[PDB]
Order: structure tokens, then C-alpha cells, then sequence
RNA sequence: GCGGUAAUACGGAGGGCGCGAGCGUUACCCGGAUUCACUGGGCGUAAAGGGCGUGUAGGCGGCCUGGGGCGUCCCAUGUGAAAG
RNA sequence: CAAACCGGAUUAGAUACCCGGGUAGUCCACGCCCUAAACGAUGCGCGCUAGGUCUCUGGGUCUCCUGGGGGCCGAAGCUAACGC
């Protein structure tokens, strides 16, 4: 079925009269690796209950990726906030040069092949959610003749 | 089905607190007011009629959501003349993104419709029978028309598009097509299946929503005589 | 060899049979049956998650201690499949197999790579009948790699071939068991390779 | 006065697009005229035409657009995603026919003028020739 | 950033990791640094709009036609030693 | 009217805040000085991209249209956010 890799863990904090509350975030990436992905962000009392719960999250806002031989129909760079992805397709042998976060996310959808830079800042869940916002973009040569024929 | 070159009401409300979206279904701004381009109101009326026959012929509901008290009342009936829910009152926030929980709402009102009956209602403390009787009247009050529905709608029947536009987004985020009773105060562009015409004045709500489901039951089989309210709308 | 050490500790800590040493490794005896945590004092604690990075690393030992390759030989290896035409990944474990010691050990000649690195330094190998004694020497295909003539019955080599009569050897060598001859045929492909190792996760390490 | 005529036409349209105009009048030029021919023939525009919006002479360029899309936010998507100015004045930029561009692995085109006329990426490709890359869409 | 009497951060020990006739240190150069940004950044509050004008040189320059062909593009050709 | 200054108070102290005086200065002419939270902390120019509304000032068929200017709310959009 989907895998799950679960990018980053974080501990929060809240103030309260008398000391600070916590809690944990969770970002985690699900894809069967064979062009589905979905980024899920997940925000809860205990690490583990926000773990599974961002899987969940995850598995709403799945992108179909156009694999084209283990890469990209074309290159986008996308800024989400002061982020900023630029991933470039590669031919065969080339494999995954790419960030920690997005190789996570890259890997899952099945894109085994593929250029990569983070530019701008580096936080990842900014990152990630630009990284799924470029996935989401690709379109290929199919659906660009949708597009312009009249 | 129609009412065709007619405009007993159907036509131009709301002053100049328009959005220019609905710009192409004006015919002129007749003295301080829009008018509805009667034209392409029977436009859309056809159209989207086709879709509201289309689904209710495969047997699936429609939520009607009038929350505005002018039309407070022909959503009702004109629903329950019908097997759709209604809601009339007000729009709980969640009722479809969070139906799986506004739903547990509904399992403790058929608990406690029947739960005026058992023999220990009038046992066990009457301090406490009055916070379930009144709770009660309170889950009558606002899930009355709700329900019907035991699971997400197929298609969702709003009045005003822009006054519960709350239901308009939640019906968008889930997928459920959103027919309309929009009007000039409205983004057209939300509504999937729009009926640029009116939503005041009481006729035009009637008119509209009467025929809404007369297509319906006649998708029913049953074709009946007008059931509704055409001289209780005063 | 090269390494020199205790080498059923490596079998232990990349988790995996390694098979560094032909017989013994096939009886109940390699510490990985019934010992097969990590070595030392926390050997047997459990676990936390390794990073990517600690992945990298022991999937690139894995491979490394397998064929007893030093690493600037091994880098040097990785690094001429890098520039090389081609894929990098397969092509690379190409070049690993095409070792002459590891070729020796392939045909049965020697029962493990170490031994088989002994067996060519002492010369008891030829490359198309001329003696190579250079383990790191690469056999491209066509040569033929035989036993020397005046090598040809010592205790071990005798012993060696009477196991190598009725066993199969690899689909890119041919081997004659009678005049200990044996043919380089082609560079083995990815899949001929059963490799408990993803070599792929290799070139991740070494592009860090 | 309009220091570079050719983005500015490029922008109009960009901005109409954006918000899903139907059409958009750009004042007229046989160059700009020879651009908009392009991005019909490669079908990023219904087409053009030789408008007259009081006494001078415009082009009512007609946009084309995606079908309406299901889920919060409708608005089709724009066939013309990106089209961007690669040489402007003060900046020029010429290539030869060596280092022509391949945009968005050629699911979009660069428009320059040569010697032999307007043309695309793979026009110019064909004839043989460079020029003065004018904008890339894709 | 560790050490303020239970230190996986100091010193020793056992154990482990990495390389191995080498292993470390210091020094220096490019890299990561889109951190001088042509590719490839900025200036309301993060550093950054000149106190305002007038105007010199300079940069830039609407629509149509024709000449030249300086930029630009194309073909052929000469040159681009060896080593690397 | 008021830096400095001279007194009176207040205070632990009071070179201050409060009070009574008080010169330069604040004023005018002419000549310097050239600074600033010289602020919209937002260079100038031109084109394009929903609308509502309040206001100053023109024009036309003056319930409304059409300019120039000053505010507010807001479409798309932008922004690290604030916000624009
Ligand atoms: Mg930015
Ligand atoms: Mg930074
Ligand atoms: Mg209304
Ligand atoms: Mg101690
Ligand atoms: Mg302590
Ligand atoms: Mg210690
Ligand atoms: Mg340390
Ligand atoms: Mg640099
Ligand atoms: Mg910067
Ligand atoms: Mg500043
Ligand atoms: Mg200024
Ligand atoms: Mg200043
Ligand atoms: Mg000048
Ligand atoms: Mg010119
Ligand atoms: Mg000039
Ligand atoms: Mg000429
Ligand atoms: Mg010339
Ligand atoms: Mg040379
Ligand atoms: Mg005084
Ligand atoms: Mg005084
Ligand atoms: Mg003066
Ligand atoms: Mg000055
Ligand atoms: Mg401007
Ligand atoms: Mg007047
Ligand atoms: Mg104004
Ligand atoms: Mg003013
Ligand atoms: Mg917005
Ligand atoms: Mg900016
Ligand atoms: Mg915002
Ligand atoms: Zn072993």
C-alpha cells in the first residue's frame, strides 16, 4: 500500500500562567511509488498520536506526479513564502539529488531521477509544501494539447 | 415546466451593492436598482433544471439551505414536500466538513425522540429531566430537516449564495455540486448550477422553489397538484 | 588479506551473513545464527532510528567488506564508474566484480575472497596462462583464468576444485573443472549479482 | 510614451488573462501584430484582430482558458501560464541558432526575430538561424 | 556549548565508530554562499530612496515607409603549437 | 516667552520635574550655516489589472455621466507578517 517517512518532528510551546504547555508537530509524506503523494501536516497533545494523525491529514491532498521514465516532464521552480524549489528532470542512472525533505517526498511519489535546489529559506515544512506545489504543477505534453487546441 | 417570456417576480433586486461578476446577467440599472436579464435567466433556468432532474432520477437527495427569514418557510415545506432535508433555522459550521460528528448530534435526538416513552422518564431525578426535555426541543429546533440526511448529500440547494456562503464553501471543499438562488449581491463563479433571479420578496422564492421540486417529485414518478404555499406567501 | 581482523564482528554489525570466509559460513556456526546483534557491550540494547546519513554509511560498508577492498581502492573504483559511461550504480559493481582476486574466488578456486587474495599474491594464478600475481589486476572479457601449471596439486587447491566438480558457477563465467581453466565471458549484470547490499543507496553516500 | 511597446503587450495580456478577460486591445504595430500570429498558430490565443478603439488603431486580442474546475476555487487554468520579456532595451539579448532555448522541455515556446521573420524555438531551429529572443511562453 | 557531587562533552578505562603506512593538526584557495545575485538578491517597518528641485554628459525611446547593413544572424575558410 | 543663569520649593540627594525672576534667542533687514523622525521612514516617469463609498474642484444631456485631487473599505494579486 502507501508508505510513510514522517520528514521532521518538532516540540512547541505555549505559555500558561506558572509554566509553558507543550506540543508536537509532525510533517509526513505517504506515496505507493508509482506517481501518488500526499503531505500531511499534523499537530497534537502526544508525538505519536501527531505522527499517525498527520498521516491521515496526508492522505487527503495527494498530487498525481507524471513520471516520465523515473523523472519530470518538464522543470518548475515554485516559491511558497520565502521557499523556494527548483527541481530539474535527469535521465537514467542520475538518481535523486536532492534535499533531505524533498528526496522524501520526490522518492514517494516514484521520481527516482531528478535535479534538485533549495533556494530562498530552508525551513522544511515550507519546503515541503513548495516541493508538493511544484509536484502539483507538472503538467506534460498530453495535457498542454488539451490546453491550446481550439 | 417553464413560466417562459413571464416575470411575475423573478427579476432585478438589490441596489448598487452588486458584484460586477454578476455583470453579464444585468439588463439595466432601472432606477437606482439591477434587472436581471429575464433572457438569460431562463437561460441557466433550463440548464440547471436538466441537472436537478438528472440527479433526483437516480435517486439521490439535495440539501436545501435557506437560512434568510424571507424564504425561512418554503424551504421547509417545499423540502418535506419532497424527501430532501432542509435547513431552516440556522447553518451549524461542520454540518457537511464535520458531518461524521454533526451527525452524532442527530443520534442523540431519534435517542431522545423515542426516550419520551420509557417508564424510568419519570424516574430518575426530575432535576434532570429538565435539562432532556429541553435539550430536546433544542436538537428539534436546529437538526429538524437535518435528519434526513445519513450521509453526505450529492447536490446542495442554497437560497442566497452569499448569506449562507458558509454552506457554499463547505459543499466546494467536499466536492458537492452547489445549485443557487443567487442574486446580484453574489459570486457567480461559486455557484455551479445558478438561478440569476431573486432571493427577497417572498414570490420569487416561491416560484422558483415550487417548480425546483416540481421537476423533482415529477422524477419520482408521483406527479402531484401544486402542494405549497402560492397564496401563503403574503 | 586487506582489512586483517576479526571479521564475523562486521557479519554481526551490518545485521546481514557477509560470508567473508567460504566454509563454516554455511554451518551453524557464523555468530549470525544465534548471535546476530551488533558487537560489544551494547550489542544486544535496542535500537534508534539512524539517520539518513548512518544508512548511507553502513550500506556502503556492507558492499566494502564484502569484496575486502580498502576504500581509497574502493572510492577510486566508485569514482571511475561516476565519470564513466553509462549507469553508475551497475556499472560500479562491474568493476568490484571484475577484480581478479574476487574472479578467482567466483570460480570456485578459492573458498572466500581472502583467500582468494592469497592465492593470487603467491602467484598460484594465471591470467591467459601468464602469471598475475595482482589482486586489484581487472580481467576483462575473453581472458581465461587458470590455476598455475606448477601450482596445480598443492593440499588446498586439490580440495578446492574436488567441491568446484557438480557445483554451478555464475552465469558470466564458464569454468573447466579438469585443467583448472575458467573464462571471464561478460561483465556480470546488476541482476546476476544477488547483492545483499542496494547499491543505489551508495552513490546517495558518496555524493553527500 | 511606452519605453518598451512589446512587454507592454505581453503584460496586457498577461494581466487580462489572470483575471479571465475575454479580450484585451493592444495599440497596434505590425510587429507586435507579427508576435500575436504566433501565439495563435501555437494556440495560447483564440486569435486577433484589427480593432479600432476611437480613431487609432488597436488589436482586440482573444484569450483562451481551461474548463472550470471542481473544488473550492473554480477558475479554469490559463493556457498561457507564463510569458515572459527575454530581451528588453538596455538589455538586449541575441542567440545564435547553437543556443536557442529549450523551454519547459519544448511544452513551450520562445519567440524571436531573425533575419528570415518572427519565429518560434523550433522555426528558427529548422531554417537555421538566430536572432534577438524576444520572450519565452510556455 | 560541557564542568557548581549520580558528566555518554573534562582525565583514565572497557567497549564502539572511521581511515590505515598512515592518521591527525595548523595554514591557504574554490565550494556550500542566489552571502556582490550576468545566470541569480534587495531598499514601507529587517541594512538600504538622495531633504527637494532644475538641469549637463550619459542611458533609454510611439506609429508607417524606403536606403544603407554598424549591432545581430547564417555559410565557407584561415587561426586556436606541444603538453595538459 | 524663554537654554544659560538667579532664587523659592521638592527630595535620601535634585546640577530635574513644580514655582518666582531672567540674558542669548525667539522679531525685522541683509549675509552665512545645509541639518532633521528633511517621514508616506515608500525615487521619478509611462502603460496595464473588480468595485463600493466619503470629500475638494472643473465640464456635459446635471435622477446620472465625465475629468483632476484628497480619504476609507475592498477583486485579483503581492507580502516574513503587519499590511499594501
Ligand atoms: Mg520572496
Ligand atoms: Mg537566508
Ligand atoms: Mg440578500
Ligand atoms: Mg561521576
Ligand atoms: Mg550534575
Ligand atoms: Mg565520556
Ligand atoms: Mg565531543
Ligand atoms: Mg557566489
Ligand atoms: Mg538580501
Ligand atoms: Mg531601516
Ligand atoms: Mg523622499
Ligand atoms: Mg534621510
Ligand atoms: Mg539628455
Ligand atoms: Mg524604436
Ligand atoms: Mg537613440
Ligand atoms: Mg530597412
Ligand atoms: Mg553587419
Ligand atoms: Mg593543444
Ligand atoms: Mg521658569
Ligand atoms: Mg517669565
Ligand atoms: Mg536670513
Ligand atoms: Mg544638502
Ligand atoms: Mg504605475
Ligand atoms: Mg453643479
Ligand atoms: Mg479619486
Ligand atoms: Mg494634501
Ligand atoms: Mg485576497
Ligand atoms: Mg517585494
Ligand atoms: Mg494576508
Ligand atoms: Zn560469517
Amino acid at each position: 500500500d502507501f508508505e510513510e517517512k514522517m520528514i521532521l518532528i518538532r516540540r512547541t510551546a505555549r505559555m500558561q500562567a506558572g509554566g509553558r504547555r507543550f506540543r508536537f508537530g509532525a510533517l509526513v509524506v505517504v506515496g505507493d511509488r508509482q506517481g501518488r503523494v500526499g503531505l500531511g501536516f499534523g499537530k497534537a497533545p502526544e508525538v505519536p498520536l501527531a505522527v499517525q494523525k498527520a498521516g491521515y491529514y496526508a492522505r487527503r491532498n495527494m498530487v498525481e506526479v507524471p513520471l516520465q521514465n523515473g523523472t519530470i516532464p518538464h522543470e518548475i521552480e515554485v516559491e511558497f513564502g520565502a521557499s523556494k524549489i527548483v527541481l530539474k528532470p535527469a535521465a537514467p542512472g542520475t538518481g535523486v539529488i536532492a534535499g533531505a525533505v524533498p528526496r522524501a517526498i520526490l522518492e514517494l511519489a516514484g521520481v527516482t531521477d531528478i535535479l534538485t535546489k533549495e533556494l530562498g529559506s530552508r525551513n522544511p515544512i515550507n519546503i515541503a509544501y513548495a516541493t508538493m506545489e511544484a509536484l502539483r504543477q507538472l503538467r506534460t505534453k498530453a495535457d498542454v494539447e488539451r490546453l491550446r487546441k481550439g | 415546466v417553464k413560466e417562459l417570456l413571464e416575470a411575475g417576480v423573478h427579476f432585478g433586486h438589490e441596489r448598487k451593492r452588486w458584484n460586477p461578476k454578476f455583470a453579464r446577467y444585468i439588463y439595466a440599472e432601472r432606477n437606482g436598482i439591477h434587472i436581471i436579464d429575464l433572457q438569460k435567466t431562463m437561460e441557466e433556468l433550463e440548464r440547471t433544471f436538466r441537472f436537478i432532474e438528472d440527479l433526483a432520477m437516480r435517486g439521490g437527495t439535495i440539501l436545501f439551505v435557506g437560512t434568510k427569514k424571507q424564504a425561512q418557510d418554503i424551504v421547509r415545506m417545499e423540502a418535506e414536500r419532497a424527501g430532501m432535508p432542509y435547513v431552516n433555522q440556522r447553518w451549524l459550521g461542520g454540518m457537511l466538513t464535520n458531518f461524521k460528528t454533526i451527525s452524532q448530534r442527530v443520534h442523540r435526538l431519534e435517542e431522545l425522540e423515542a426516550l419520551f416513552a420509557s417508564p424510568e422518564i419519570e424516574e430518575r431525578p426530575k432535576k434532570e429531566q429538565v435539562r432532556l426535555k429541553h435539550e430536546l426541543e433544542r436538537l428539534q429546533k436546529y437538526l429538524s430537516g437535518f435528519r434526513l440526511l445519513k450521509r453526505l448529500p450529492d447536490a446542495i440547494f442554497v437560497v442566497d449564495p452569499t448569506k449562507e456562503a458558509i454552506a457554499v464553501r463547505e459543499a466546494r471543499k467536499l466536492f458537492i455540486p452547489v445549485i443557487a438562488l443567487a442574486d446580484t449581491d453574489s459570486d457567480p463563479d461559486l455557484v455551479d448550477y445558478i438561478i440569476p433571479g431573486n432571493d427577497d420578496a417572498i414570490r420569487s422564492i416561491q416560484l422558483i422553489l415550487s417548480r425546483a421540486v416540481d421537476l423533482i417529485i415529477q422524477a419520482r414518478g408521483g406527479v402531484v397538484e401544486p402542494s405549497p404555499s402560492y397564496a401563503l406567501v403574503q | 588479506g586487506r582489512y586483517i581482523g576479526p571479521v564475523c564482528r562486521l557479519c554481526r554489525r551490518e545485521g546481514v551473513k557477509l560470508y567473508l570466509k567460504g566454509e563454516r559460513c554455511y554451518s551453524p556456526k557464523c555468530a549470525m545464527e544465534r548471535r546476530p546483534y551488533p558487537p560489544g557491550q551494547h550489542g544486544q540494547k535496542r535500537a534508534r532510528r539512524p539517520s539518513d546519513y548512518a544508512v548511507r554509511l553502513r550500506e556502503k560498508q556492507k558492499l566494502r567488506r564484502i569484496y575486502g577492498i580498502s576504500e581509497r581502492q574502493f572510492r577510486n573504483l566508485f569514482e571511475e564508474a561516476s565519470k564513466k559511461k553509462g549507469v553508475t550504480g551497475s556499472v560500479f559493481l562491474g568493476l568490484l566484480e571484475s577484480r581478479l582476486d574476487n574472479v578467482v574466488y567466483r570460480l570456485g578456486f578459492a573458498v572466500s575472497r581472502r583467500q582468494a587474495r592469497q592465492l593470487v599474491r603467491h602467484g598460484h594464478i594465471t591470467v591467459n596462462g601468464r602469471r598475475v600475481d595482482l589482486p586489484s589486476y581487472r580481467v576483462r572479457p575473453g581472458d581465461e583464468i587458470a590455476v598455475a601449471e606448477k601450482s596445480r596439486n598443492l593440499e588446498l587447491i586439490r580440495q578446492n576444485l574436488e567441491a568446484m566438480k557438480g557445483r554451478k558457477v555464475g552465469p558470466w563465467l564458464s569454468l573447466d573443472v579438469e585443467g583448472m581453466k575458467g573464462k571471464f565471458l561478460r561483465l556480470p549484470d546488476r541482476e546476476d549479482l544477488a547483492l545483499p547490499v542496494n547499491e543505489q543507496l551508495v552513490i546517495e553516500f558518496y555524493s553527500r | 510614451m511606452l519605453t518598451d511597446p512589446i512587454a507592454d503587450m505581453l503584460t496586457r495580456i498577461r494581466n487580462a488573462t489572470r483575471v479571465y478577460k475575454e479580450s484585451t486591445d493592444v495599440p497596434a504595430s505590425r510587429f507586435k501584430e507579427e508576435i500575436l500570429r504566433i501565439l495563435a498558430r501555437e494556440g495560447f490565443i483564440k486569435g486577433y484582430e484589427r480593432v479600432d478603439v476611437d480613431g487609432k488603431p488597436y488589436l482586440r486580442v482573444y484569450l483562451k482558458y481551461g474548463p472550470r474546475r471542481q473544488g473550492p476555487d473554480p477558475r479554469p487554468e490559463q493556457v498561457i501560464h507564463h510569458i515572459r520579456r527575454i530581451s528588453k532595451p538596455g538589455r538586449r539579448v541575441y542567440v545564435g541558432v547553437k543556443e536557442i532555448p529549450r523551454v519547459r522541455r519544448g511544452l513551450g515556446i520562445a519567440i524571436l526575430s531573425t533575419s528570415k521573420g518572427v519565429l518560434t524555438d523550433r522555426e528558427a531551429r529548422k531554417l537555421g538561424v538566430g536572432g534577438e529572443l524576444i520572450c519565452e511562453v510556455w
